[PDB]
């Protein structure tokens, strides 16, 4: 199945400037990123812990 | 907010920035208790920010007060963003003069057409990132409902209302959400969602405040 840690980071239609991570495939490191409040994708963690631990490796 | 100016150091007296460590959403002060946002505003320690204009030095005129509640409408929903609406209770009463004011509800809807104030420290560009540091502004206009289904086909519910140019170019943006549309000194609007920010025929999308009027003033006063 596809992997999700593989997508790009989604910030949505919503406004808001929340800073989330995402586990980017290319430099193999969990960065941050700005969503805007609803409709995440799985790809949007609210730590550097929680992505690692999803996505580390991928 | 893209295409807008800077609206002047506490010119827009009831504009509140939300912080949680940042600056991530906007917000309207309705009361010297309470403060109006959205719904997917809501976050963990929120600390409103009354009094800004520089959102990243401090000037003088500011006040750093906790959220002691946060109440998101019971029907919010997260996937078509319908009731986007929530109330944020201050943990202690914040100070009112001119440059800290609350804005007043609306008694009816506004209709198409009316010219309304948007605002906050959103981003400015709508290809590109920039954040500004003063707080923006930006007049315009509540567009028709059926040019706003037309723009977001099977999307706009009864709760919510365009505003907007639809040759793009002026819009509200990422970090404006739960901030102001004032029309003629009510509150008819919160900033709520877009297809991006300030395209051609994709002009904002805002939670229609005057539909929550009671729901409002009965919250406030059960809490
Ligand atoms: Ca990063
Ligand atoms: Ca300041
Ligand atoms: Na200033």
């Amino acid at each position: 199945r596809p992997d999700f840690c593989l997508e790009p980071p989604y910030t949505g239609p919503c406004k808001a400037r929340i800073i989330r991570y995402f586990y980017n495939a290319k430099a193999g490191l969990c960065q941050t990123f700005v969503y805007g409040g609803s409709r995440a994708k799985r790809n949007n963690f609210k730590s550097a812990e929680d992505c690692m631990r999803t996505c580390g490796g991928a | 907010i893209v295409g807008g100016y800077t609206c002047g150091a506490n010119t827009v007296p009831y504009q509140v920035s939300l912080n949680s460590g940042y600056h991530f959403c906007g917000g309207s002060l309705i009361n010297s208790q309470w403060v109006v946002s959205a719904a997917h505003c809501y976050k963990s320690g929120i600390q409103v920010r009354l009094g800004e204009d520089n959102i990243n030095v401090v000037e003088g005129n500011e006040q750093f007060i906790s959220a002691s509640k946060s109440i998101v409408h019971p029907s919010y929903n997260s996937n078509t963003l319908n009731n986007d609406i929530m109330l944020i209770k201050l943990k202690s009463a914040a100070s009112l003069x001119s440059r800290v004011a609350s804005i007043s509800l609306p008694t009816s809807c506004a209709s198409a057409g009316t010219q309304c104030l948007i605002s906050g420290w959103g981003n400015t560009k709508s290809s590109g990132t920039s954040y500004p540091d003063v707080l923006k502004c930006l007049k315009a206009p509540i567009l028709s409902d059926s040019s706003c289904k037309s723009a977001y086909p099977g999307q706009i519910t009864s709760n919510m209302f365009c505003a907007g140019y639809l040759e793009g170019g002026k819009d509200s943006c990422q970090g404006d959400s739960g901030g102001p549309v004032v029309c003629s000194g009510k509150l008819q609007g919160i900033v709520s969602w877009g297809s991006g920010c300030a395209q051609k025929n994709k002009p904002g999308v805002y939670t229609k405040v005057c539909n929550y009027v009671s729901w409002i003033k009965q919250t406030i006063a059960s809490n």
